[PDB]
This record gives C-alpha cells, structure tokens and sequence, in this order.
C-alpha cells in the first residue's frame, strides 16, 4: 500500500471472533460458573441466577418471587443499551 | 560437457583462527550447486575467478598458463586419485589436493598467494579437468575447535537456505520467518513530452523567395516554439554547419531563453570570415560575431535561386567604415565615410565614398565568388524561463505493465492504468493524501491514467524444522498470485508449497488471517479449528452435578527479574584512546544520565526478587518425620545432597535453563533464594493461611486441606471420608509434572526468552561497535593514523553514533524493566493470594477451584505449582427451584433439589452427596402459587 | 544522500520506540479484559467496582 | 528507487534487524493478547433451537 | 593494542596468524618469532562503589 | 488567475495565463 508500511492480517478472523464471544455466551447461559472450573453443567437459567444473588448477600426467595419483575427490569435494561450507543453518548 | 559442483570451491577467506563460531562472509565463492565444464585444452575464459580442477592418476597436467606463467615458477616474480582444485582470484592461488566431481567438503588453505600487480581475463591449461567460475555470494562458514571450514551455506540457493543464514545457524526450529523482500523490477522506459508541436517559424527564414543584403543584415526573435535543429542535420550538403557554440546533436534536448536567427547573403570566400573572433572586411564593418558568441553557423550555395543571368546587383555589402562595428551589431546608415581632412559633405568625393559598395552576381562564376546564403543561429540564455526547448520524440505508453515512465518533466516508475478522475482543464498531475503521485493526464492525448505502486511484499518461509524435513513453503504477503513469478491465494498473500486442505485441524505455525500450516511426507494449509463443538443440554428442569473429581497440579512460570548490567561509556565509545575521552566531555550530561537509568534498573531487581521471596518473617523449617496424612513433598522439600537445599523438581529447572560491559550479582544468592522458598514451603506445609496473617499457627495438614476444600463450596467429609485417594491423585500429579516440564513442552519458554532477549540486545550492542557510521573506519586508531584537527569531526562522527547505540540500548531495556515489575507485581500477588491464603478469583491461581499452591525457584523467575480441584464424572438429574411442602415454598438454605427420576434430594453443588429433605437444611418463605417449577414433596 | 538516511533512520526509531510504548498498555488492558472474562464473565466477583 | 542509497545504507547494518525484530515481537503479542482474552473456552457451546 | 600476553592452548592453523573471538575483537597472536600462540587479555577494569 | 461572475461568496480563481516576461512590475493601472 504504502512506502513499505504493511498491515499484516489479524490470525483470528471477525468471524472466528465471534464464535468464541457465542460459546462464551452459551457456556454462561447453559450452565454458568461452571465450564470454567471443569466439565460444563447444566441448570437452569432462572436457577443459575437464584445461585447469583446468593452470592451477593441477597437471598434466593428473592428472585424466584421477583423472577418476571427482575426478568422484565433486566430485559428494558438491554433495550436501553442499544438505544444510548445507536443515539451515541 | 557440464558437471555439478556439490558444495564444492570454499576456501578459507583470511587468516584470522576463528574457533567453534560460525561467521557469514560477504565474497566471490563458487555458487552451490552450479554448472561447471567437463573434459581436451581449449582457451577458457576467466570473467572473475575460476576454480579450476583436475581429477588425475598420472600428473599429467603439469600447468597453468594464464593471461602469468605457473608451470616449479611464477612468473609474469619467481617462486619455488588426485583432485587438485585450485581457486584463483585476481593474483591469490588458494588450493588443496585430496585422495579420491565428488561430493564432499573441502575448504582451500590459501597455500600460495602472490603480489602479481597485472589483469587476467584468458587462461588455458598446460597439459579430467573441471572449470567453474566464481559469483558474489554470502556464504555462512562454521568453524570448528581447529579453526578449519567444516560446512558452509549459501544464502542463495533457497528459501531453506536464506532462512538459516538469517537466523545464523545450520539448524532451523519449525515456525514462520521474514527471510527477504519481493519487488516486481520494471519491464521497459517509457518517455512522453506533449504533441502540439508549437514549430518555430525557421521555415519562413531558413527558405524564402528573397533573403537580407548584407549590410541590413535582418534579426529574427524566435520564442515560445519547440524546434527541430535535427531537421538542418538530416540533408548534411551544408557548406559550413560548423556550429561554434555546442555540437549539432547535442542541440535537441538543450532550453535556451530566446534564438537570434540572423540570415544574409555573403560571397563564398567569406562564409569563413562569420565565425567567433574572425577578422576581415565583412566581418569587421558589417555583422561581428564575439570571442564569447554562442550558436551554429549554417551556409548553403544557391547559385540558381539568388544569381540572375543578366547580374544580381541587389544585394551590397560596406567597404568604407570610419569605426570597426562592436560584436552582433548593425548600421544601416547611409552616411557617406570618408578617411582624411577636406570636409566631405553627403556628397561623395575623392576620399568620400558610397559605404555600401556593390556585389555583383553572375551563374558562370567559380564556386567562392557565387552566392552562399547564410544563418547565424544565436541560442542564449536569460535570467528569465527559457523558452526555445526542443522536445523529445516520446515513446508509446505501456499501460498495466510495471515501466519507468517520465512525462512531462514528471519521473517515477509504476504501472499505468485507466483512471476514472476528471481533471480540470488546467490540472495535469493528481496527488493522494501523504503527497504521493497517484494520477497523471498524458501530454498528448490529455486522458487521465492512473499511477499505481508495482507489487513489492514480505517472504516468509514456512519451515517443518530442519531435523523433520528440508522441505519448505512459501507465503508472499500481500501479493496477488497473479503477479508472484502448488499455489493458493489468502488474504495474507500467495502461498506456494502448500496444498489447502478442507478437513480442519489446530494451528501449527499460523500463517494469517484464519489458515495455518503444517506437515502431514507434504505441507497442508488449513482454516484453523477454534476447537471441537459441544451443544449443552439446555433444559428448563435438568441439573448435571459432578459425582467424583480429580486433583491437578499445573504449573506457571513467571519471570521476577532480568540481568544487572552496567556500561563504561568512556570504555564502550572511546576504549583506550586519550584524545576520545576529551571529546565525550563535551556532552558531559549524556554519560551520568545513562548510569543513572542503568542504576536504577539494578536495584529495582532486588526488590522485584524480595518482594516475592521475602513475604515470611522469620525462616520457617520442617519437622524431623515427614509424614503430612500421606501427601509426598519430597519432590518439593529440601533435599541435602543436592546443589543446595535445590529440591528435585527446583534442580531440574535450573538444569533445564566484555568490553565496556558488565553483570552485576544478584544480592540474594541462589542458596538464600531456595532458603525463602524453603520457609514459604514450610509453614504452609504446618500452618496454612496463618503465617501470612500474624503469628504461624498449628494445624496438621490433613486438617489444613479440608479448610482448603471448604473454601472451593465442599464440605469437609470429602477429605476425610476419601483422604488416600486424594494423597495419591496428589502424589501422582506431582510425579507427572517433574516427567512433563522434563522435555515435554518449551516449558521454561517464558524465562528462557529473558536471557535471550537481553543477550541479543548486548550482541547488538558489541557488533554496532563495528559500524562506521559514514567516518573512514570503525577502528579509532586507524582514523587518528590516516589524518591529522581533521581527525577530530571523523571521531566525533563515531562518537555520536556510539552515544545512539548506548541511547537505544538504555531505552530499550527501561521498557524490557516495565514487563519484569509487572510480572514480579503478579508474581508477588500470586505469593500472597495463593501460597499464604485460598483464592477465590477465577482462574487467578490454577484453572479449577484453588485448594493451594507451591513456590519453587528457576532461574530469573519463580514457577508456582497450583493444586486445584477438576470435577468429573457428571450425571443428570431433575431440578425443582422450591420443593413446595404444607403451601409453603421450601427453598434448601445451601444445597440444589434433584431427583433419580422417583425421590427428591438436597445436594451439595460440587459433589453428589444426596440427602433426604428436612426443615435443617430447607428454609420455608412464600406460598406454593408464586413460585415457578415448585415441586410437591414431604420435608 | 548520508544525512537523508539519519533522519529517515531515526523517524522509523521513533516510530518503532513509540509503538512499543503502545503496545504495552495495551498488554495491559488486554490482561484486565482477561481477568475480567475470567472473574466476571466466568465468575461472580465479590471485588468492588 | 535508488541503489546508490541502498549501498551506503548497510554501513549501520544491525538497525533494520533490530527494527524488524522488534515490530515483529509487536505483531505476536497482539495475536497473544486477542487469544488470552477470548480463548478462554476449550471447545465451542452452542445455544438450544428453542 | 594494550594488553596481557600469556601462552596458548589454541591450535593456530599453519597459515592462520591471528586469532578473534565472537564479537570479532583480536583474543590470540601467533608471536612472529617463534612461531607460538600468544593470547591477548585487556588488564583489569572494574566499577569502584 | 481570472473568474468571471462585492458578493458574499466563494469562487477560486483558475490560472488563465502565464506569461514569461521576466521583468519586476512595482506599479499598476487600468484602461
Ligand atoms: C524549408 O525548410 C524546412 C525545414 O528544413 C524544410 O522542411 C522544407 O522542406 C523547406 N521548404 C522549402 C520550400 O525549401
């Protein structure tokens, strides 16, 4: 291109990039903390996030009792993301 | 006939004893591999050096002649089975006879040498005979212990070949390497200068029906017109031609600001008389041509156009001037002349004369006294742009071909292409962002090409490793395939040598953008496998939950420090020389400044080495009775015999990795280094996480491992209840692991790379001692022989170069510092957070759940072993989120519902340890309808 | 022609000195962004912030 | 373009390795830094149809 | 040069008269006289703390 | 430079002619 100025190719490509942020995605959907101490394992979703809040010092009778409010928050919460980068801050 | 010569024609280059090195010399060696004459006498010719041989049972060649006379003499100088070979370069005769062309290594001694002082370019020989002649070559010659030639490379021949002498070495380990460059060489020249011919009008002077009579010699300006002089060349019939100011070919190319064409009609006898500083009567009163004039003279008879057969009395030339006329100056004045007194008035008398007397023309007249019209072209220049300048006859464009091409006084070379842009009328080049050409309009047909860069790139060659295969691949980076003179295109480049295969594997040496290569008896390329798929059972009510586990010992080595090092610059940039020294004063800041860095870069050394070992405060040992629940340290602990308290995993690491320069010691030796491993060991080992929080306390270390577990979410049972499997799946991950780091990977890679890395930096160091840097010579002693205040600019040349190299050096190892304190900053978390406490960071200290982790001590670095707990063996199982008893939710206050398909269980997350359900380990809060997946059970 | 190279040899010094500058920080977000897949994205972290 | 320039170029001789070399080191590190980051995953999972 | 000459244990070849390290600096020369390996060490030199 | 066309707005002017005269002017007029 240039005056002996290359740019070498990246080895993985956008495509290879993005499977692996999708098994990265699916490891923690299907089974949570788990694929990254040993062999992957399943519980449900809803479930994983009982063990999560737990986890925070919030007690599990609290998400299964908020489960569509929290599943609902959680869901305009990701809308939002999407409208604050496409409105552009 | 032709033969191969196999590695054949080395010859030791100097006298220097260079022992077990190998060094790359830059000569005229025999190219491996080439074609060499078979024979028989005939003359041969010897374009630089010749390497003649003569395989012989009977001597029966018994000289050389060359032109020197060898036959035992020298002349031209006098001096004092069979495969004689015989170098010779001009007039050294390097040479070596050896009982047996064969294939085999034979360096030539330089046994004769000879001060000849003549030219050599035929020989023949005095009577097999082999002759081969001698190229510029870069050859890399290894010497051995004896200081004699045993093998060589040429760095020609091939991809393999050029690849080892870049790395400097015979063998080449598996990966990519920027061996050289690709450039396309430009195919032609073409040259383009504008069409219109803007023609001067010498048409209307050179020929025309009447010229200018002598004495009113006419001057036309001629300007602003292209002309061709060579046009007057071509017919060659001119009398004269004589062009007194610059040669007639010469004139085309020439810009000359304004041409003077001055034409009159002059006799033959006096053609001669119009040169600079001639003197005669036509060249004295009339037209005058200076000592300095400048331009061509051209004359041509006309015996028919100008004479008349009755008497051509029109043209008249001045016989009588009072004054003589200064250079290039006319008078057209009637004035009647007259040398003498009586005042003669306009009215001519008996010294008053006409001064314009008469030529008269006639046909039958001798050649010398008819008419010879004449130009007196007077190119000159001004301060002004000139404008007079004849143009080139141009040559074809040559389009999507890689040319050098010059148009209108624009020169590059590229290859030319048709090109979209619409140019305004005025423009004529187009430049790019960065002011680079990137388009050009044609003079003569004004259309818009293109100009674009001919295909340069990187070649890399992809290499098995010299012990598995010489065979080699090879990728040209950026390069179409089109354009590279079996073969396959990606996006990093062409790639020829390797064959793509569909089927899909892991990366070997990665070659770019997705695809990488290895070798199967062939080299296979590939698009990378990013690893074997694995769809989760994802289920609205389905568990898997681990029923047994294994423990791992894993290990990581991160480097903690890097070499002291210290520099005289006095010694590195003057060394022994008086008169340098005075001259490096001068900067003066320069050399502290650099002492100060390199200062600095030492003493953070040991304190990135303490803050990692000394963590302990006193020095903790072990007890008498190794018995620790049946866990086997030995490989870890101190052992006596060995060179220290070195343990024998610590033995093997350390078994597994001037002038101006020096290394300082590391304050905490080796010894006391393995002393603070052996206290990190030994409280950890009876103690736990307690030594790092205050006083070191007591637990035996059953007993510390099942607070270990406890930490990773298992209840204690799991030690106790299996403790000897446990000892032994920890005993045997440490067997393992002396047997792995043993040769199986690069495992010391990461601290192998510090020494390297800094050796090569000193090497650069040493060598760019050597370079001259644009002065007479390296060598400071030879620059102060060979001159005189002289001296001192060359010495300060290589001062400045020197101080440079110091610079570089200097910087690039406080960047080469940062790496080493982030790396002694983890090293020295990882002492903390997982040899004195558990933790519970992901992946932070061993990939699993942490139980503990060992300090062990390698070279420049600390390699820690984590013991980690993998779980294994996993079943599926039911899950309810509540199990709902009575109408109230029961949630389990630490524990996850499953089922084996009929009864309901609690069981802990990492282990499968089912149990019954009762209100100790179920927590009620709710009602049965609000919660969703709630199951129907007695608790 | 000598005097053209030192400069055009220092600028690409520069340029390479500058680039090993970069590329550090970068090492050194491209480590956080690992520790972060690692205790966030394969963990829940009791870190703050 | 100019071999003239070529031919005083290689008094310096170690300064176009080094650069090279040290671009080169650049170059593995940022495919190191990209592979730390998202090959944390030994093998590919994939999310279910429903 | 200015340094130390000691005897060698180097075996010069016949026609070889001097002798270079790596780094290409004069470590050996075969003394003319007698034809003898004689090794070249700098004298001493040294930081002082 | 010539444009043909005191306005509010932008118009460069192209290079109508050169001319070689080689002589310094200091001084203008017009017809
Ligand atoms: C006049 O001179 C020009 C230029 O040499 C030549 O080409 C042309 O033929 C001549 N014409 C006549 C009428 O002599």
């Amino acid at each position: 291109k240039f005056n002996g100025l290359t740019v070498l190719p990246p080895l993985l490509t956008d495509e290879m990039i993005a499977q692996y942020t999708s098994a990265l995605l699916a490891g923690t959907i299907t089974s949570g903390w788990t694929f990254g101490a040993g062999p992957a394992l399943q519980i449900p979703f809803p479930m994983q996030m009982a063990y999560r809040f737990n986890g925070i010092g919030v007690t599990q009778n609290v998400l299964y009792e908020n489960q569509k409010l929290i599943a609902n928050q959680f869901n305009s919460a990701i809308g939002k993301i999407q409208d604050s980068l496409s409105s552009t801050p | 006939s032709y033969t191969n010569s196999f590695t054949r024609g080395v010859y030791y280059p100097d006298k220097v004893f260079r022992s077990s090195v190998l060094h790359s010399t830059q000569d005229l060696f025999l190219p491996f591999f080439s074609n060499v004459t078979w024979f028989d006498n005939p003359v041969l010719p010897f374009n630089d050096g010749v390497y003649f041989a003569s395989t012989e049972k009977s001597n029966i060649i018994r000289g050389w002649i060359f032109g020197l006379l060898i036959v035992v003499v020298i002349k031209v100088y006098v001096s004092q089975k069979n495969l004689r070979e015989f170098v010779f370069k001009n007039f050294k005769i390097y040479s070596k006879h050896t009982p047996i062309l064969p294939q085999g290594f034979s360096a030539l001694e330089p046994l004769v040498d000879l001060p000849i002082g003549i030219n050599i370019t035929r020989f023949q020989t005095l009577l097999a005979y082999y002759v081969g002649y001698l190229q510029p070559r870069t050859f890399l010659l290894k010497y051995n212990e004896n200081g004699t030639i045993t093998d060589a490379v040429d760095c020609a021949l091939d991809p393999l070949s050029e690849t080892k002498c870049t790395l400097k070495s015979f063998t080449v380990e598996k990966g990519i390497y920027q061996t050289s460059n690709f450039r396309v060489q430009p195919t032609e020249s073409i040259v383009r200068f504008p069409n219109i011919t803007n023609l001067c009008p010498f048409d209307e002077v050179f020929n025309a029906t009447r010229f200018a009579s002598v004495y009113a010699w006419n001057r036309k300006r001629i300007s602003n017109c292209v002309a061709d002089y060579s046009v007057l060349y071509n017919f060659a019939p001119f009398f004269a031609f004589k062009c007194y100011g610059v040669s007639p070919t010469k004139l085309n190319d020439l810009c000359f600001t304004n041409v003077y064409a001055d034409s009159f009609v002059i006799r033959g006898n006096e053609v001669s008389q119009i040169a600079p500083g001639q003197t005669g009567n036509i060249a004295d009163y009339n037209y005058k041509l200076p000592d300095d004039f400048t331009g061509c003279v051209i004359a041509w008879n006309s015996n028919k156009l100008d004479s008349k057969v009755g008497g051509n009395y029109n043209y008249r030339y001045r016989l009588f001037r009072k004054s003589n006329l200064k250079p290039f100056e006319r008078d057209i004045s009637t004035e009647i002349y007259q040398a003498g007194n009586k005042p003669c008035n306009g009215v001519a008398g008996v010294n008053c004369y006409f001064p314009l007397q008469s030529y008269g023309f006639r046909p039958t007249y001798g050649v010398g006294h008819q008419p010879y019209r004449v130009v007196v072209l007077s190119f000159e220049l001004l301060h002004a742009p000139a404008t007079v300048c004849g143009p080139k006859k141009s040559t074809n464009l040559v389009k999507n071909k890689c040319v050098n091409f010059n148009f209108n006084g624009l020169t590059g070379t590229g290859v030319l292409t048709e090109s979209n842009k619409k140019f305004l009328p005025f423009q004529q080049f187009g430049r790019d962002i960065a002011d680079t050409t990137d388009a050009v309009r044609d003079p003569q047909t004004l259309e818009i090409l293109d100009i674009t860069p001919c295909s340069f790139g990187g070649v890399s060659v992809i290499t098995p490793g010299t012990n598995t295969s010489n065979q080699v691949a090879v990728l040209y980076q950026g390069v179409n395939c089109t354009e590279v003179p079996n073969v396959f295109q990606t996006r990093a480049g062409c790639l020829i040598g390797a064959e793509y295969v569909n089927n899909s594997y892991e990366c070997d040496i990665p070659i770019g953008a997705g695809i990488c290569a290895s070798y199967q008896q062939s080299i296979i390329a590939y698009t990378m496998s990013l690893g074997a798929e694995n769809s989760v059972a994802y289920s609205n009510n389905s568990i898997a939950i681990p029923t047994n586990f294994t423990i791992s010992v894993t290990t990581e080595i991160l480097p903690v420090s890097m070499t002291k090092t210290s520099v005289d610059c006095t010694m590195y940039i003057c060394g022994d020389s008086t008169e340098c020294s005075n001259l490096l004063l001068q900067y003066g800041s320069f050399c502290t400044q650099l002492k100060r860095a390199l200062t600095g870069i030492a003493v953070e050394q040991d304190k990135n080495t303490q803050e990692v070992f000394a963590q302990v405060k006193q020095i903790y040992k072990t007890p008498p009775i190794k018995y620790f629940g049946g866990f086997n340290f030995s490989q870890i602990l101190p052992d006596p015999s060995k060179p220290s308290k070195r343990s024998p995993i610590e033995d093997l690491l350390f078994n597994k990795v001037f002038n101006g320069l020096t290394v300082l010691p590391p304050l905490l030796t080796d010894e006391m280094i393995a002393q603070y491993t052996s206290a990190l060991l030994a409280g950890t080992i009876t103690s736990g996480w307690t030594f790092g929080a205050g006083p070191a306390l007591q637990i035996p270390f059953p007993m510390q491992m099942a607070y270990r577990f406890n930490g990773i979410g298992v209840t204690q049972n799991v030690l106790y209840e299996n403790q000897k499997l446990i000892a032994n799946q920890f005993n045997s991950a440490i067997g393992k692991i002396q047997d792995s780091l043993s040769s199986t990977p690069s495992a010391l890679g990461k601290l192998q790379d510090v020494v390297n890395h800094n050796a090569q930096a000193l090497n650069t160091l040493v060598k760019q001692l050597s370079s001259k840097f644009g002065a007479i010579s390296s060598v400071l002693n030879d620059i102060l022989s060979r001159l005189d205040p002289e001296a001192e600019v060359q010495i300060d040349r290589l001062i400045t170069g020197r101080l440079q190299s110091l610079q570089t050096y200097v910087t690039q190892q406080l960047i080469r510092a940062a790496e080493i304190r982030a790396s002694a900053n983890l090293a020295a978390t990882k002492m903390s957070e997982c040899v004195l406490g558990q933790s519970k960071r992901v992946d932070f200290c061993g990939k699993g759940y942490h139980l503990m982790s060992f300090p062990q001590s390698a070279p420049h670095g600390v390699v820690f072993l984590h013991v980690t707990y993998v779980p294994a063996q996993e079943k599926n199982f039911t899950t309810a989120p509540a199990i709902c008893h009575d109408g109230k939710a029961h949630f389990p206050r630490e524990g996850v519902f499953v089922s084996n398909g009929t009864h309901w269980f609690v069981t802990q997350r990492n282990f499968y340890e089912p149990q019954i359900i009762t209100t100790d380990n179920t927590f009620v809060s709710g009602n049965c309808d609000v919660v969703i997946g709630i199951v129907n059970n007695t608790v």
